[PDB]
């Protein structure tokens, strides 16, 4: 920031870009190193009622894998999923 | 939702062909690169004056370990061995017995700082804020065994750095 | 219209994709006739090959053929028809419609142990 | 390859360069395994010493059947004119 | 069960189950089990004689196109007599799906190498040789890839100890880094962490 | 008891492969002593090869000795091509290791190992 206007103009000319609007050295625009204390929010399970753990038990709703075929009509051929939709080219900047 | 890098067919009129031939014969992009290097010649460098200037750190920083105390001088560690149960390097070794007033305290509290991965799981596992990981990172030794800390070294680090450790915990305990 | 590039590296642009797909699909069906009728590979591959061949014969355009064959570019549709032909020629040799060669041991796929 | 007696003498010279075989018991019909008391790998390195001397690669099927110096000189003769 | 439970993908579960039926009835010579997990992943459990037909089918079939070998893995399970579980993770770019192909071998039966199906497999099954000892027949260059050159044993087997059997140091007498039997200044402290109470009743194995 | 073979159908083909691998090592040992510039003699390295081959002399399973020949070819390939260094080749010769107590009484004197 302390560069004189001659060096600043020379530097902007040789780069081709305005370098003072976007300086890579940080100054007083950054956040203060001393912050106010937060008050963090709690999750949706911080309730005093209707909050039984068996009604929100993630690990216990996992089941063993359903065995489709085991060794102990004119049905349609299937794929593992539908085919992937063709990507559209970028409207923002296609390089076209 | 996709873009084509390098799918440009160049113009073949005499203007653009003479542009590209002038770029070849007169080295225009090379002077562009010289100009960008010259632009960094006249910037203030990003160099800090270590050791007289220090790199910026946050209160969460995980440096040298320390065993803390209550504001009475009583040490906080009550020998519960959660920190060596969670220590992913098994750098922590703890023995314990009831001391002479019947209190649950440690006799051994070793941390091999050369096993330690400095991940702060011990300070987040500790239920009484006893083991913390302080701000000291300037503790390089000259011998390997000077980094095999026993309880006396960790209590000296706690007594040494408590004025700073307590303020960093004061700044960061509401996120924890 | 002469597509300039497929975009995929090493995938050459096919000048006549319709005739190439017709030759590949009828050649898949010719090879696939050498498999027994109760083999599910023959039935499923005749099914999808007849569907793709009907789509190829019913659309003179190439772009709409790409949008309704639903398989990317037309040259990689050609490549997948080639791969299916090579697969059918290998499936004749393997004979994988036969019964199971061996049962596994009794707790082989039992997880956790 | 010129004379058979020279081939047999050179086979015996290779076998007396080999240290584990007693030169006293070393005869033309002295068996390697049950007479001289040799391991199979001893016989394998004996065949390799014969290949080093006579300059031709003896394969595996016809080196296992070489259990005495007479079999060795008969094999070297049969793979040549002599 | 909204905010904290992972939402179940029923559409992909039904689709992968139908495709598992498809693969099981096209290749009944080798397919032993087909199972879809609760988080919608399809496993095909095959006989090891059909490594090349099942993988070549999944690579080349018009309703499969699993052109990408994501990963190839052995898992050592010592209580099974075919203790090594060779896992093939395949990726379809055409149908935007993944399939798991699993087969088995013990220490002595070789698995047929799959570099004719996926050239990605060249280093993977070589790593399986290096780490487990599973020999892959008709491999181009099968040798070690990750362990040291004089290394004895296969480290990812579960009867192999954590620290191995030998350790290195420099020895100034012979001017050479040497291998000596391993001695720890501090032993790796084994923690019996398993709870004596059952965690998942849905996974309870039936008693004898 | 019907198992798929590796290379050998029975033990005679297996011993053929053991024998060819031993021939290959025996030819290689002078080159290994030269280009690694080992401080051993050629006879000493050949005795070590014979020791390593006699170590596995009890095996009666064709698949196990097929794998032993395969791992011996891998060791040979790492030794002919200079992939091993001098240290990896000299790790067969346990030189810095102290001689272990052999009889009952010296093992009793030093410690608790049987
Ligand atoms: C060109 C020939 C040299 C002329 C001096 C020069 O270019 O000064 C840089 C001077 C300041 O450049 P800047 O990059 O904008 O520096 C901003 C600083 O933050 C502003 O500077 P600062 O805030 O850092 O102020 C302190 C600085 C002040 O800087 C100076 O005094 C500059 C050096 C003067 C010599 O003084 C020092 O650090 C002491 C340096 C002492 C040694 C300098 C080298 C001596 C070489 C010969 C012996 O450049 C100009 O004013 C533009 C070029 C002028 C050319 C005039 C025609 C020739
Ligand atoms: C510098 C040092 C270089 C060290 C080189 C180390 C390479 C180690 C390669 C080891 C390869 C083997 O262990 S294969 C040997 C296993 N063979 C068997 O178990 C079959 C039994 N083999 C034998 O009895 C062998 O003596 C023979 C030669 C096949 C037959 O002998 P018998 O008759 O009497
Ligand atoms: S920071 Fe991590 S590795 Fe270091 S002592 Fe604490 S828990 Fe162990
Ligand atoms: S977790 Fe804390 S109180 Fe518990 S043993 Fe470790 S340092 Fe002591």
């Amino acid at each position: 920031a302390s560069a004189t206007r001659l060096i600043q103009g020379l530097r902007n000319w040789a780069s081709g870009r305005d370098l003072q609007a976007k300086l890579q050295l940080r100054y007083q625009e950054i956040s203060k190193r001393t912050q106010p204390p937060p008050k963090l929010p709690v999750g949706p399970s911080h309730r005093l009622s209707n909050n039984y753990y068996c009604a929100r038990d993630g690990r216990r709703e996992a089941m063993p894998p359903s065995i489709v075929m085991s060794s102990q009509s004119e049905k349609k051929a299937v794929s593992p999923a539908p085919p992937i939709k063709r990507w559209e080219l970028s409207q923002d900047e296609p390089y076209l | 939702t996709y873009k084509y890098v390098n799918l440009r067919e160049p113009s073949m009129d005499m203007k653009s062909v003479t542009d590209r031939a002038a770029q070849t014969l007169l080295w225009t992009e090379l002077i562009r690169g010289l100009g960008m290097t010259l632009s960094y010649l006249f910037r203030e460098p990003a160099t800090i004056n270590y050791p007289f200037e220090k790199g910026p750190l946050s209160p969460r920083f995980r440096g040298e370990h320390a065993l803390r105390r209550y504001p009475s001088g009583e040490e906080r560690c009550i020998a519960c061995k959660l920190c060596e149960a969670v220590c992913p390097a098994q750098a922590i070794t703890i023995e314990a017995e009831p001391r002479a007033d019947g209190s649950r305290r440690t006799t051994r509290y070793d941390i091999d700082m050369t096993k330690c991965i400095y991940c702060g799981f011990c300070q987040e596992a500790c239920p009484v804020d006893a083991i913390v990981e302080g701000p000291n990172f300037e503790f390089s030794t000259e011998t390997h065994e000077e980094l095999l800390y026993n309880k006396e070294k960790l209590l000296n680090n706690g007594d040494k750095w408590e004025a700073e450790i307590a303020a960093n915990i004061q700044a960061d305990y509401l996120y924890r | 219209l002469l597509k300039k590039t497929t975009g995929l590296v090493g995938l050459a642009v096919c000048e006549t994709p319709h005739e190439r797909l017709k030759i590949l699909y009828t050649k898949i069906l010719d090879v696939l006739g050498h498999i027994p009728k109760n083999a599910a590979y023959r039935k499923y591959t005749e099914q999808i090959t007849n569907e793709k061949l009907s789509i190829v014969k019913a659309e003179p355009d190439v772009k709409k053929l790409e949008e309704q064959l639903q398989g990317g570019q037309i040259e990689e549709v050609i490549l997948q028809a080639e791969n299916e032909l090579s697969l059918a020629r290998k499936m004749i040799q393997w004979k994988p419609w036969e019964p199971l060669v061996e049962e596994p041991p009794a707790s082989q796929w039992k997880w956790p142990i | 390859p010129l004379t058979l007696e020279g081939i047999k003498d050179r086979v015996l010279y290779v076998l007396k360069l080999y240290d584990k075989i007693d030169p006293e018991k070393l005869s033309v019909n002295s068996h390697f395994m049950k007479d001289l008391g040799l391991d199979s790998l001893d016989q394998v390195e004996i065949i390799m010493a014969m290949e080093d001397e006579f300059g031709f690669e003896i394969p595996d099927i016809d080196a296992e059947k070489l259990m005495c110096p007479q079999e060795i000189v008969d094999y070297i003769a049969d793979k040549k004119d002599v | 069960t909204r905010p904290t439970v992972r939402p179940r993908n029923d559409v992909a579960h039904k689709q992968l189950s139908a495709f598992g039926e498809y693969v099981a009835e096209i290749l009944p010579k080798y397919v032993q089990q087909v199972q879809v997990s609760c988080f919608s992943e399809l496993e095909i459990c095959i006989h090891p004689d059909g490594v090349i037909p099942v993988l070549t089918f999944l690579r080349d079939h018009s309703n499969a196109q699993f052109k990408s070998l994501a990963d190839l893995t052995a898992v050592d399970i010592p209580t099974r007599q075919n203790r090594f579980e060779i896992v093939y993770n395949l990726l379809s770019l055409r149908f935007n799906s993944r399939i798991r192909v699993k087969t088995y071998t013990d220490e002595l039966t070789p698995v047929e190498s799959s570099v004719s199906v996926y050239k990605a497999a060249n280093w993977y099954e070589r790593e399986i040789w290096d780490m487990f000892g599973v020999f892959f027949a008709n491999h181009p260059d099968l040798r070690r890839i990750l362990t040291d050159y004089g290394f004895e044993g296969h480290p990812f087997r579960k009867d192999f100890p954590l620290s191995g059997y030998v350790e290195l140091r420099y020895d100034d007498e012979v001017k050479r880094v040497v291998a000596e039997p391993v001695e720890l200044a501090q032993e790796f402290r084994k923690f019996d962490l398993n709870s004596p109470w059952e965690a998942f009743p849905a996974y309870r194995q039936p008693p004898e | 008891t019907s198992v798929k073979p590796i290379f050998s159908r029975d033990m005679n083909e297996a011993k053929r492969r053991v024998r060819e691998l031993y021939r290959a090592w025996y030819r290689e040992v002078p080159n290994t002593v030269h280009l690694f510039q080992l401080d051993i003699s050629v006879k000493q390295g050949r005795d070590k090869v014979r020791e390593m081959f006699k170590k596995n002399a009890h095996v009666t399973d064709p698949r196990v000795v097929d794998l032993l020949v395969i791992k011996g070819k891998m060791e040979l390939e790492e030794t002919i091509n200079v992939w091993k260094q001098r240290t990896h080749v000299m790790r067969f010769f346990h030189e810095t290791e102290a001689p272990r107590p052999k009889d009952f009484l010296s093992k009793f004197y030093v410690g608790h190992d049987p």
